[PDB]
């Protein structure tokens, strides 16, 4: 349904074969669905049409949130509270939305295995390499911060991981 | 478990104790019933050979080696009647005895239906409550000035008497309660 | 149901009927009240084996410091009512 | 007869009274703390055309 | 108190979060850049010491 | 034949079992009702894009109404 | 937030000016509505705290912890008024002020945004435990008890207020958030050694650490029903939230500091779990039960990671519940028979099934069976403790097996087996007693079902 975008979640175009009897004997489970059809989808549609008949007399709209880009933690002073405070924030927010980035990829994972049976190793390959660059880059970001985490801790961890790549470049150029 | 014990077993006691445990022990070898009754029959025989003893030192150093052999050709899995201290259904029913004073904390309208059987209650506690202090008087009068030396009890002996500590024997919950 | 509300005069009859089997007694001289030692004159031996027939017929164990105590027929009938609640 | 009722079960309005007196101390201690009311860059705005205060 | 607090308003802002890397995703899918960058700061707002002999 | 079985006392218990019951229902079946009437008649909002100009109320950056 | 503070203060001259038979309704009816008021305050953000005003702060770990406490205050007032029928009405409403003026304490300690504050009213929080059990305790062990309540905390306490005050001459400030944000590391020497000593001890103590648990024994069963429910429900916490509190400054000192501490806490759960198998009182069985979960919840705050918080605060608010239960369902049995042995009622389930039916809930509870929060919670900590080092698997895998023992154990001494003869005064059970389990053990099955409501600040 169009609740949610078909790009962020996608799904293979559902090939689907078409029935080709070879047997003279009636086939039960296409009665048993039909009854079902019959018995329960039908005023399970009809519950469900009322329902949006009445929905549809009482509309009203809800909003997405938005926020603006404040300084980071990088443009504060030493000692200035406000700006500190605003910056860290907004890299709590940050840290949530990335969470939520990770999390989309780990269902698109997990789709992608229980759809494709039994030839999930070969055709769920570009989902696990999609997982793994989005958790290589999670941890490079926020690992080891542990508890009681902020900006200035993880603003710190970039600096020293920075210091030591441009260590290793500059080290590998005298080679 | 309704007789009070004594202070040591005689040595017939210990020797006819014996000779049920190797019999039944015997039978839960021997599972068919002919086969049994030959070997039960060799083992009376076995007893009854030795019955004429004079000397009690040989006595019950033969009781000794009884026991000795008895331990080494003991079933290992001997058969034990359901309820017995070791059966399949020894405390079963355990969980289903209540005790009667429980009753007297029924709310009147549990006690509203079986009107009778409270009336009858009521006569039974009458009846224990007149009792017990004969039955106190008749335990102060035929104890010894030591103090008991067996946990026999008296009967009673008086016109309309009741024997003493009766209560809770008489008033037991059930063998199948509920 | 289950086994039916076994009576005294069943258990008597029960506990005869075993007894009438046994060749060491003669079953005209046999009574309800005939002692094992003194009227049948048999030894300790007999009754434990009188005691083991009790047992195998009922089901159910008789400690030895109680069946030691048991001496006629009417005994046994005693003590197995006393022991299954019964009263009728 | 309310009289007796009152001396009675005057003391179930102490709870909610306080309740209500706190509320008011809650507002009270809120009014002396808009030194960045609609200051933040975060939730700076500019005030409509009636309103006076964003929050108060 | 249990009705209350099973409909409690999204304070934690659970939903907008979702919201938001939803549209992250579709747009650094869209235009081919990585989901997601080891920096969370940008290196220009850095100034790292000058010699690290 | 019928013999009486020597049971505890279970008035009490069921007293209370009753009175619990009872005063859980009576608070949750109103409670119950209402939110199936206001879900029924009284839909959640459907997501749309503020507006040029306007400036939402906190309560209705929500969804459900009884969270608004 | 003195929507909340302001009516227990009330509280007070509305329990000083009752008619002598009411009471306890008053009592029990307006701190039910302090605690329906007191539910507002899980409605927490994701970023920040409640910052309310100058002096008061609720924040997403501390709201639970006011739930809690605003909870107990009715239950021990029900727990309370079947001991003390025969007293007088002033001793009734001394008692009743001391209930109150704990929970005000406790109200005002949890959210302190200055940790002097904080540590004024948490050791206030003595006087009237103290006083509740000194007075109100039915043993003579009691006056010994309240003495090793007493200086077991002091010892603690005063030097981390000495080393609180240094604090405050060095960055000027005590408050929490400006010490949050203006963080700096420790250094290794000597003398920022023992200032996280004297940081640590008292939360230590008051947790109470293995080998300094010697003073929750007594105080737990010398103590009344009402003060054993608010010294292992709550009281206990207080050291876990000011550890969770002060170890924002510690780092990363801790991350060697730490392993006497993780040590003591791992060997010493086992070792307390092992007492629990060896103890003929059933009320010590359940002090010691407290000492091995906080145990737990010290190695918890002591590795220091986010899945480790979220675990350590599921498991104060789990054990609070359970072990408060534990101690009422004991109470029950000790007011029937006036005695604490536990092999000395036996077989109770054929005379209270419905008691029996509560024992069996709040044991399947206390050894943690999913999806409990108390297993949410040691699930949590087990895998932080994983991630820290796979060998402690072993260990807490070890106390996995011995709670269950020892919990059903107690179980299978006092409900089932054959009832002892000569005990002939057990009555059924009253609506009183089967309300209070009741109230104690919906919430947790409540809070199963909305388990993010109490995983704190980390979530
Ligand atoms: C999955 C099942 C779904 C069931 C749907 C309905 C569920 C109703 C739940 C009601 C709320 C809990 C009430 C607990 C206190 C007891 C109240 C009482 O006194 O009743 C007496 C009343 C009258 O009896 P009586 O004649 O007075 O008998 C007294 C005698 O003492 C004789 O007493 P007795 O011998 O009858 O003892 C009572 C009985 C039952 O009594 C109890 O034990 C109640 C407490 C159960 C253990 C709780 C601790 C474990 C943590 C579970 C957390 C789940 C919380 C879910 C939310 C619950 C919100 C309240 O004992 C037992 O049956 C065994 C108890 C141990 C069960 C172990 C189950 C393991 C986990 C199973 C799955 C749990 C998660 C489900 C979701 C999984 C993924 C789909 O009997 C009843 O009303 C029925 C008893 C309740 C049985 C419920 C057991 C299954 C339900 C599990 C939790 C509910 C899940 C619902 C959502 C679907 C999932
Ligand atoms: C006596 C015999 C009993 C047996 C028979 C019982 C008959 C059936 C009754 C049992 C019910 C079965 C449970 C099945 C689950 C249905 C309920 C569930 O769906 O509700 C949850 C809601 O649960 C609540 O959130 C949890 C209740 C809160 C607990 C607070 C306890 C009250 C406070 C008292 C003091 C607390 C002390 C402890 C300190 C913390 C949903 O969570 P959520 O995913 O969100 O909902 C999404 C949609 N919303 C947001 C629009 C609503
Ligand atoms: C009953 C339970 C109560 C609770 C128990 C609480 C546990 C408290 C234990 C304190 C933890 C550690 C304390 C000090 C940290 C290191 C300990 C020391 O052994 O390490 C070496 C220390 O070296 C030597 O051990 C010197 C210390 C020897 C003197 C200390 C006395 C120890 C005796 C133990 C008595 C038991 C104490 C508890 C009493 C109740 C490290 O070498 P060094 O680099 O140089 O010191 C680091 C500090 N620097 C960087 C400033 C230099
Ligand atoms: C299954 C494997 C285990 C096999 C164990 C069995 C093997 C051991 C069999 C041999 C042991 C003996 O005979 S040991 C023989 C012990 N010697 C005596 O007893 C002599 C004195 N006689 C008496 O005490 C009484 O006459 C008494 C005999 C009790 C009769 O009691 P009553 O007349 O008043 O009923």
């Amino acid at each position: 349904p169009d609740s949610w975008d078909k790009d962020v979640y996608p799904e293979p175009p559902r090939r689907t074969p078409a029935p080709a009897p070879q047997t003279s004997l009636p086939n039960p489970v296409t009665y048993l669905t039909k009854i079902f059809d019959l018995l329960v989808d039908r005023p399970v549609t009809l519950a469900r049409e009322f329902i949006e008949q009445q929905h549809a007399k009482n509309r009203y709209y809800y909003y997405h949130r938005e926020f603006r880009r404040v300084p980071d933690i990088t443009e504060c002073e030493e000692k200035d509270i406000l700006c500190m405070f605003e910056a860290e924030m907004q890299w709590r927010r940050d840290y949530k939305v990335d969470q939520e980035i990770v999390n989309i990829i780990q269902e698109r994972l997990k789709a992608c295995q229980q759809r494709e049976g039994e030839s999930y190793r070969q055709n769920c390959a570009k989902e696990l390499e999609q997982f793994t660059q989005v958790s290589k880059a999670f941890q490079d970001r926020y690992s080891d911060l542990g508890a009681h985490y902020s900006a200035r801790k993880c603003l710190a961890k970039q600096k020293q991981r920075m210091l030591a790549e441009r260590k290793a470049a500059k080290e590998a150029a005298a080679a | 478990a309704f007789s009070a014990p004594a202070a040591y077993l005689t040595h017939q006691q210990k020797v006819l104790r014996l000779y049920k445990r190797a019999l039944r022990h015997l039978e839960s070898w021997c599972v068919h019933r002919d086969k049994y009754r030959y070997f039960a029959c060799l083992m009376r025989a076995r007893f009854d050979e030795h019955k004429n003893e004079k000397d009690m030192v040989k006595a019950t150093q033969l009781l000794r080696q009884a026991e000795e052999e008895f331990w080494y050709g003991q079933h290992p899995q001997p058969y034990i009647f359901p309820e017995s201290p070791g059966g399949t259904s020894y405390e079963r029913y355990e969980c289903y005895k209540v005790p009667e004073w429980c009753l007297d904390d029924w709310h009147p309208s549990e006690k509203a239906m079986y009107p009778d059987y409270f009336a009858k209650r009521e006569q039974w506690k009458r009846l224990r409550r007149e009792s017990w202090e004969r039955e106190v008087k008749q335990l102060q009068e035929e104890t010894p000035p030591g103090g008991p030396r067996t946990e026999a009890l008296p009967p009673a002996r008086k016109e309309g008497d009741l024997p003493p500590l009766w209560w809770h024997i008489v008033t037991r919950p059930r063998e199948r309660p509920m | 149901s289950d086994a039916p509300p076994l009576t005294l005069e069943a258990i008597k009859d029960r506990v005869l009927y075993v007894l009438k089997l046994y060749d060491k007694i003669d079953p005209e001289k046999l009574s309800v009240n005939s002692h094992f030692m003194k009227d049948l004159g048999l030894d300790s031996l007999d009754q434990v084996e009188i005691i083991m027939a009790m047992e195998d017929e009922f089901g159910f164990e008789i400690p030895d410091i109680d069946a030691e105590k048991l001496m006629c027929p009417q005994e046994i009938v005693d003590y197995i009512a006393d022991k299954k609640d019964v009263y009728e | 007869n309310v009289l007796q009722i009152v001396r009675d079960h005057w003391v179930h309005i102490l709870v909610p009274v306080g309740f209500v007196f706190g509320c008011y101390l809650d507002r009270r201690s809120d009014e002396k703390l808009t030194a960045f009311r609609n200051k933040s860059l975060l939730f700076k705005r500019e005030l409509r055309p009636n309103e006076e205060v964003t929050w108060k | 108190g249990s009705t209350f607090v099973a409909y409690l308003p999204d304070y934690r802002m659970q939903e907008w979060a979702r919201r938001e890397a939803e549209r992250l995703v579709k747009y650094r899918e869209a235009n081919g850049l990585p989901l997601m960058e080891s920096n969370c700061f940008d290196p220009n707002k850095i100034q790292l010491p000058e010699d690290e002999d | 034949k019928r013999l009486f079985i020597i049971k505890p006392s279970g008035f009490y218990d069921r007293r209370f079992l009753k009175l619990m019951r009872f005063y859980i229902l009576l608070t949750g079946i109103p409670v119950a009702i209402g939110i199936t009437l206001v879900n029924v008649f009284i839909g959640e909002a459907e997501l749309a894009d503020i507006p040029e100009g306007y400036v939402p109320e906190h309560w209705e950056y929500f969804k459900h109404p009884i969270s608004r | 937030m003195l929507k909340i503070i302001i009516p227990t203060t009330m509280l007070l001259p509305m329990t000083w000016m009752s008619k002598h038979n009411m009471i306890w309704i008053n009592a029990t009816v307006h701190s039910l509505l302090i605690s329906l008021i007191s539910l507002s305050l899980l409605n927490q953000l994701g970023e920040n705290s409640l910052n309310f005003s100058l002096t008061f702060f609720s924040d997403s770990l501390s709201a639970p912890l006011l739930v809690l406490t605003t909870w107990l205050l009715p239950l021990m007032l029900m727990a309370s008024q079947s001991h003390l029928s025969k007293e007088t009405t002033t001793r009734k409403k001394l008692y009743i002020t001391m209930l109150i003026l704990l929970q005000l304490f406790l109200i005002m300690t949890f959210t302190a945004t200055e940790l002097i504050l904080f540590y004024i009213l948490f050791e206030a929080t003595l006087v009237p435990t103290l006083i509740i059990i000194t007075r109100w305790g039915n043993q003579t062990e009691r006056l010994n008890a309240g003495l090793y309540f007493l200086f077991y905390t002091l010892a603690g306490s005063l030097p981390l207020l000495v080393a609180l005050v240094y604090i405050q001459n060095t960055t000027g400030s005590l408050n929490f958030l400006i010490i949050h944000y203006w963080s700096h590391p420790l250094s290794n020497s000597w003398s920022n050694i023992f200032m996280w000593l004297a940081c640590i001890m008292a939360f230590m103590v008051k947790m109470p650490l293995y080998g300094l648990h010697l003073w929750l024994p007594k105080a737990h069963v010398e103590a009344p029903i009402a003060g054993s429910m608010v010294l292992a429900a709550v009281l206990l916490k207080l050291g876990g939230y000011g550890m969770m509190r002060i170890t924002t400054i510690l780092n990363p000192l801790t991350n060697y500091m730490a392993y006497p501490f993780l040590m003591l806490s791992m060997w010493g759960m086992i070792m307390t779990s092992s007492i629990c198998l060896r103890q003929t009182d059933l009320k010590s069985l359940i002090a010691y039960s407290s000492v091995s979960h906080m145990a737990l919840v010290i190695v918890a705050i002591m590795i220091q990671t986010p899945w480790s918080f979220m675990g350590a605060t599921a498991l104060m608010i789990a054990h609070g519940l359970t072990s408060s239960m534990l101690f009422c369902l004991a109470n029950t049995n000790y007011e029937r028979v006036h005695s604490r042995t536990m092999i000395l009622a036996r077989g109770l389930q054929t005379l209270l099934p419905l008691m029996a039916t509560w024992w069996l809930v709040a044991s399947l509870t206390n050894l943690a069976l999913p999806p409990s929060i108390n297993l949410i919670g040691e699930l949590f900590i087990i895998t932080a403790s994983f991630s820290w080092s796979n060998i402690t698997i072993i260990l807490m895998g070890m106390n996995m097996m011995i709670t269950a023992l020892y919990s059903l154990y107690m179980l299978i001494t006092t409900q089932r087996g054959k009832y002892t003869h000569h005990i002939n005064n057990i009555k059924p059970s009253f609506t009183r007693e089967n309300a209070l389990m009741a109230l104690h053990i919906l919430p947790l099955l409540l809070l199963t079902l909305n388990p993010k409501m109490i995983l704190g600040p980390l979530y």
